RNA sequence: UAGCUAGUAGGUGGGGUAACGGCUCACCUAGGCGACGAUCCCUAGCUGGUCUGAGAGGAUGACCAGCCACACUGGAACUGA
RNA sequence: CCCGCAGAAGAAGCACCGGCUAACUCCGUGCCAGCAGCCGCGGUAAUACGGAGGGUGCAAGCGUUAAUCGGAAUUACUGGGCGUAAAGCGCACGCAGGCGGUUUGUUAAGUCAGAUGUGAAAUCCCCGGGCUCAACCUGGGAACUGCAUCUGAUACUGGCAAG
């Protein structure tokens, strides 16, 4: 605080770590599903949330949510992951992209289709 | 790039008459102007500060037929220009070529005027200008070209305009079908129902 | 230790005004006298009086108007831990020109307005409002 | 050597040449010693379009500066017009 | 009038040469405090005339060694 | 002509043997648009009653403010316990560049051109209190002339 | 990361360079750098600028222009202004 | 770029609608399926999930993800703090360092003033001009808060001399 003190030792900028470090400042990244399973939510919620532990092209082993109702995923299924946490799966920091490589678009969706990789119905 | 939907729908939402119809027939006869559009029109929720500002901005945008990016650019230009920002914005909007054509009366609505301008019916200083956003300057003559001079729509529009209140900032010759844009209008010259201040606050959040 | 006599003087003035003291006394110095003179000229104090020979004492007579202190605020600016010097274009306007800023220039201690008129900057001693 | 030449500027299909003194080795729009005019080949009527600071050009030539053919033509035009 | 700098002789051991601190009283970029900064310079001095602690005026010249591109012009305040 | 506007309405609870007792507090601010501004803090079991109480309180205990041509007289700071506030006069046409509560208080007071910021806490009641205090303290050049025993022309 | 440096620091004399110079060599002196961070480690082309911000700052250095370095990797010179 | 031809003809989507945040209803499911930026929502009357109708916002784009600054006075020079919220070394001594009562003289290092040189062009900004308008291009200015040198002022700070 003292001007002398500042001169001696200046003020440190608060280095904020990223909350999506497997992306490595990429907007998406490709990976292979090591394992596909369901998991229980946190204490204000009950569900069986679909999630896949995925090995990324850059080495990282992350866990990724699978949004939408139903999915055509299994082991050795090449997917694109994006940023976003499930607040209620602890330690899940990434979403799968519905409507990418191995991942199919959601079946029978008419709204938020762009978010779930569904093509425009006739 | 243009709104192609229902116009009285827009008017009902705003509350006012936005002059989206020629004004032959009253808006009360063409629609429930008092009630807002849709299932939940018969309800007036209490509007937030943001909401009121947004509504005013929407009103002005609908009145002129400007989409948001263009409108924002207009606001920035106004802010840059010296003097009052809201006033400047209003002046720029007025300056637009489709608007001047409408004011002169070479179109019942601004939509009609815009159509004419796009379709190359309007000459600015003896030079066919095609852009509706073209800023008209002071002392600029703007005229119907002869091929569009035979248009029954143009003559009908002139009649309607004669019914309407004439603008002080233009001088128009009905037989010649030419009008001189003498000067950009002042805020006292434009309509009082527009609260430009709300727009300024909204784009200066 | 005493490390800033001007600051001490300013503090004394502030405390006197707070406490409704009629006069405030302190060890006199030439810089202090100059500052006091500037203050009197601008009308933030009623008077000053230097008294004594070996160790002289400055006695300022403080100024009140409606029961309350005339010098609303009085802050040191330049100080031993951190000197402040400004150029003529950078000279501050205290309270948007209502209050004065005592500036030590090459041509003696003067208010900011006077300094600006002359056309020279200097050590910004204090703001007074 | 030092030369006096046009540097292409403007937009596609709408060239605007800056007349610059420059060491011949340098690239067309690169490093240059002095900018001694401009030339606007699509300039309309009731527009100047050309402007060469002739005194500076004379000085550089005196120093020993070569002149581009186009720049020479421009100089000739300026002299005739004036 | 020639460009020249003054400084205290920090050392005079290396023969025909002295080291001359040229303290400058700069202001801090951010905090605005005035900090004493120092500039050591290897100065050439023929005849080994300078002592330690001596104030000395120096000018810049063609480099005389790996580190030595200054020469002394006049000594001042050469007390012990 | 006594323009008034309610800044914030907040529900507060008391606990009793039975259960919780809710009630509403309304912070309003009135002013004449020529200098006079006053805030009021009313409490009642229902919102309209609370607002009325607040309005009455605000209408009384107003305070005069030295305005120079619809703008501040000089840059002024103001504090009230957590709420430390800064507000600076600005050129005609700038508009009120001021937070929520702050914007309300300034507008009813009658300042048309200000640059404000609320530092510290932004708790509406405290922030309003801070702004009113700052506005009140702000003196005019006639005031400074009177204090220093000079003409206004000597001070400028 | 607290000590580092023997052509190391300076001198004299030869040689060398288009040019000053431990650039190089022989001898002499024992210096020189370092808490105003030497040395060591990690990262990085630099600038005009760019984005943001009321400003002070923060981040950044694609495009355009100035400077630098490199040309499969490691050395070397020749020709030549 | 202009002229002519035919005919509304060939040309509208994307997100969202519990609060923040502009925009609400019905049905389906029933802590499931699912949603989610935060707070949260769903356990059989869900404006929060999914469909529909209606609406809101942008529009040849609209969302999502990543990234930077802002808000964030949340590293606080401008512009924070430390009794109890995070924060006074357990206490002292003391080198470097930071700071220094009062008077006169001197110097002119800091400081201040003026000039000169430079601070490439582009960029930013101002007044113009050219593309039908805009973007874009462009003329002239302003700016480049800097650095250096010379000549001054000497109140303050520093140095030196005496008190
Ligand atoms: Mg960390
Ligand atoms: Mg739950
Ligand atoms: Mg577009
Ligand atoms: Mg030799
Ligand atoms: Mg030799
Ligand atoms: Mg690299
Ligand atoms: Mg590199
Ligand atoms: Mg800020
Ligand atoms: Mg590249
Ligand atoms: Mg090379
Ligand atoms: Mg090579
Ligand atoms: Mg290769
Ligand atoms: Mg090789
Ligand atoms: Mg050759
Ligand atoms: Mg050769
Ligand atoms: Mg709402
Ligand atoms: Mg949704
Ligand atoms: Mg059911
Ligand atoms: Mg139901
Ligand atoms: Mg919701
Ligand atoms: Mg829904
Ligand atoms: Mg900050
Ligand atoms: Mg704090
Ligand atoms: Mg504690
Ligand atoms: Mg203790
Ligand atoms: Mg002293
Ligand atoms: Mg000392
Ligand atoms: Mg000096
Ligand atoms: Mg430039
Ligand atoms: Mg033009
Ligand atoms: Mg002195
Ligand atoms: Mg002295």
């Amino acid at each position: 605080a003292t001007v002398n003190q500042l001169v001696r030792k200046p003020r440190a900028r608060k280095v904020a770590k990223s909350n999506v470090p497997a992306l490595e400042a990429c907007p998406q990244k490709r990976g292979v599903c090591t394992r596909v399973y369901t998991t229980t939510p946190k204490k204000p919620n009950s569900a069986l949330r679909k999630v896949c532990r995925v090995r990324l092209t850059n080495g990282f082993e992350v866990t990724s949510y699978i949004g939408g109702e139903g999915h055509n995923l299994q082991e050795h299924s090449v997917i694109l992951i994006r940023g976003g946490r499930v607040k209620d799966l602890p330690g899940v920091r990434y979403h799968t992209v519905r409507g990418a490589l191995d991942c199919s678009g959601v079946k029978d969706r008419k709204q938020a289709r762009s978010k779930y990789g569904v093509k425009r119905p006739k | 790039a243009r709104y192609l939907g229902p116009k009285l729908k827009l008017s009902r939402r705003e509350g006012t008459d936005l002059f989206l119809k020629s004004g032959v027939r009253a808006i009360d006869t063409k629609c429930k102007i008092e009630q807002a559009p849709g299932q939940h029109g018969a309800r007036k929720p209490r509007l937030s500060d943001y909401g009121v500002q947004l509504r005013e901005k929407q009103k002005v945008r609908r009145i002129y037929g400007v989409l948001e990016r263009q409108f924002r650019n207009y606001y920035k230009e106004a802010a840059r220009l010296k003097g009052n920002t809201g006033e400047n914005l209003l002046a720029l909007l007025e300056g637009r070529l489709d608007n001047v054509v409408y004011r002169m009366g070479f179109g019942a609505t601004r939509a009609e005027a815009r159509q004419l301008v796009s379709h190359k019916a309007i000459m600015v200083n003896g030079r066919v200008v095609n852009i509706a956003s073209y800023q008209v300057s002071p002392n600029d003559v703007v005229s119907i070209r002869e091929k569009a001079k035979k248009q029954s729509r143009v003559k009908a529009a002139l009649e309607l305009a004669e019914q309407r209140e004439k603008p002080t900032w233009l001088e128009v010759d009905a037989g010649k079908m030419e009008g001189t844009f003498k000067r950009k209008p002042e805020r006292s010259d434009l309509s009082a129902d527009i609260n430009e201040h709300l727009i300024v606050e909204l784009y200066s959040k | 230790s005493m490390q800033d006599p001007i600051a001490d003087m300013l503090t004394r003035i502030r405390n006197g005004q707070a406490a409704n003291k009629a006069a405030v006394t302190m060890p006199s110095s030439k810089l202090k006298v100059a500052i006091a003179n500037v203050l009197k000229e601008e009308g933030f104090i009623e008077d000053f009086k230097v008294e004594g020979d070996t160790k002289p004492e400055l006695e300022l007579t403080l100024k009140y108007f409606q029961g309350k202190a005339v010098v609303e605020s009085i802050q040191r600016v330049s100080r031993p831990g951190l000197r402040i010097y400004k150029r003529k274009d950078e000279l501050p306007k205290v309270m948007a020109g209502l209050g004065i800023a005592v500036v030590s220039t090459s041509k003696g201690v003067m208010t900011d307005r006077a300094a600006r008129q002359a056309g020279l900057g200097g050590e910004i001693i204090c703001y007074v409002a | 050597m030092v030369t006096i030449r046009l540097a292409r500027h403007g937009a596609k299909k709408r060239p605007f040449y800056q007349v610059v003194v420059a060491d011949s080795r340098n690239a067309r729009n690169g490093r240059f010693i002095e900018r001694v005019g401009f030339f606007n080949p699509i300039a309309s009527e009731k527009e100047e379009g050309t402007r060469l600071d002739l005194d500076r050009i004379a000085h550089w030539v005196g120093q020993g500066a070569t002149i581009s053919d186009r720049v020479a033509a421009l100089i000739k035009e300026v002299n005739k017009a004036a | 009038k020639i460009r020249t700098l003054q400084g205290r002789v920090v050392s005079d051991k290396m023969e025909k040469s002295i080291v001359v601190a040229i303290e400058r009283f700069v202001k801090h970029p951010i905090y605005g405090k005035f900090i004493k900064r120092t500039t050591k310079l290897h100065v050439h001095d023929e005849n080994n005339e300078c002592g330690i602690g001596d104030v000395v005026e120096i000018r810049e010249c063609r480099p005389l060694s790996k580190t030595k591109s200054w020469t002394l012009v006049r000594v001042v305040e050469k007390a012990v | 002509e006594l323009q008034e506007k309610l800044i914030a309405v907040n529900r507060v609870s008391k606990t009793v043997k039975g259960g919780r007792i809710f009630s509403f507090t309304a912070l309003t601010v009135v002013g004449d648009g020529n200098g006079r501004v006053g805030f009021g803090y009313g409490k009642a079991r229902e919102v309209p009653a609370a607002i009325q109480k607040a309005m009455e309180k605000a209408r009384r205990n107003m305070i005069n403010v030295a305005l120079n041509n619809g703008t501040l007289q000089h840059p002024v700071k103001g504090v009230h316990t957590g709420s430390r506030v800064f507000m600076q006069p600005a050129s005609e046409g700038t508009g009120i560049i001021a937070g929520g509560a702050m914007r309300a208080v300034l507008e009813v007071a009658g300042v048309h051109n200000v640059l404000a910021k609320a530092y510290g806490s932004t708790n509406p009641i405290n922030v309003v209190r801070a702004t009113i205090d700052g506005l009140e303290n702000m003196n005019s050049p006639a005031m400074v002339a009177a204090k220093r025993g000079k003409s206004v022309e000597e001070i400028l």
